[PDB]
């Protein structure tokens, strides 16, 4: 990843954002995740 | 939000509540981008049209929920505001151009299963994946659908809903609507006219417009639920807040805090 | 008519007390 913000101007997270703790950590996708990832056709 | 449905526990650990005090009420969505921060609509927080000027006191934020109503205790986590911060250019008397603000929480809130930020996009993920015909996400606890079968003001879920929608090309935005939208604002709905449905509707502002970049695998908050007219109106598309683009304000006021 | 200018999304919260018919449709 890359941290962008100052870890402490803007608080714990930065480095682990966009990672569900019921999906994400434990490999898990959800009902509709499939419609969103096979809408990006872009390389 | 219409045409939505029930989202699993933890689908997104970002969405939040923003509570009015007193009296109670559930006001608009948000997001978690930090443990200290939390981003949201602007016209959430201040609507003089509506005599809509809350302040650090007037509400607080609700993190980690599921239910639109009970207190899910020991899952949501309560935190008071210590300052809010709406974007200065903000615009709320002619288009609601550049609808967003920040908001910073008293004391840091605990992350858990059911409360992790979401990641603020980069000029490398927007540029790839917010481009028409490619799906997003968004989700609230808004109005079901645009109208009341009145005798019944029950159109609101009882649990936060999802939708997923596509973004669709800025020229058509700009000609679905009179009003005049700006490059602060991108929209998305389904032109296709039948497909599929959906929509977010009174109720779902500051809800976060998600996507999940199937790059790193992590998801990105492309925008912010705005404006839009009717719900779910044929031949009418959301307007959402584009984060990227006032990205670097949000970087001003997190690194001066204000 | 007299207008347009965006609906904010916030839900109606700030006028609940809305409209319809004095009761009659199906
Ligand atoms: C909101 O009220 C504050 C605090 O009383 C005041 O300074 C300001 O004029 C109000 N906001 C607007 C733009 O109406
Ligand atoms: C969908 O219907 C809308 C709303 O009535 C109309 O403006 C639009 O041109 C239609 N789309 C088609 C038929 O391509």
């Amino acid at each position: 990843f890359h941290t962008f913000f100052n870890e402490k101007t803007f608080g714990l997270g930065e480095a682990d954002c966009g990672l569900r703790p019921l999906f994400e950590k434990k490999s898990l996708k959800d009902t509709t995740e499939k419609e969103l990832l096979d809408s990006y056709i872009d390389g | 939000i219409v045409e939505g449905w029930d989202a699993e526990k933890g689908i997104a650990p970002w969405q939040v509540m923003l509570f009015r005090k007193s009296p109670q009420e559930l006001l608009c969505g948000a997001s978690l981008i930090s443990d200290r921060w939390v981003l949201t609509a602007a016209h959430c927080i201040l609507y003089p049209p509506w005599d809509k000027n809350f302040t650090e006191n007037d509400l607080l934020v609700r993190i980690g929920k599921h239910s639109r109503t009970r207190y899910e205790r020991n899952v949501e986590k309560i935190s008071m505001l210590e300052k809010i911060y709406v974007h200065p250019r903000y615009n709320w008397r002619e288009n609601l151009d550049r609808d967003i603000a920040l908001l910073k929480l008293k004391k840091p809130v605990p992350f858990s299963d059911y409360i992790h930020p979401v990641c603020l996009p980069d000029k490398q993920t927007v540029t790839s994946l917010l481009r028409a015909g490619y799906k997003g996400r968004v989700t609230g606890w808004g109005n079901l659908r645009e109208t009341w079968t009145t005798n019944i003001n029950e159109i609101q879920p009882s649990v936060l809903q999802v939708v997923n929608l596509p973004i669709v090309e800025r020229p058509v935005c700009k000609a679905s609507t009179r009003i005049r939208i700006t490059d602060n604002m991108f929209c998305a709905g389904f032109k296709v006219n039948d497909t599929k449905r959906g929509d977010a509707c009174e109720g779902d502002a500051g809800g976060p417009f998600v996507m999940k970049s199937p790059f790193n695998n992590r998801w990105y908050q492309m925008g912010i639920v705005s404006w839009g007219e009717g719900c779910d109106r044929k031949g009418k598309y959301g307007f959402y807040t584009h984060v990227f683009r006032l990205k670097r304000w949000i970087q001003k006021v997190i690194d001066q805090f204000g | 008519k007299s207008s347009d200018k965006p609906n904010p999304r916030g839900y109606p919260g700030k006028f609940c007390a809305n409209d319809s018919d004095t009761l009659e449709l199906p």
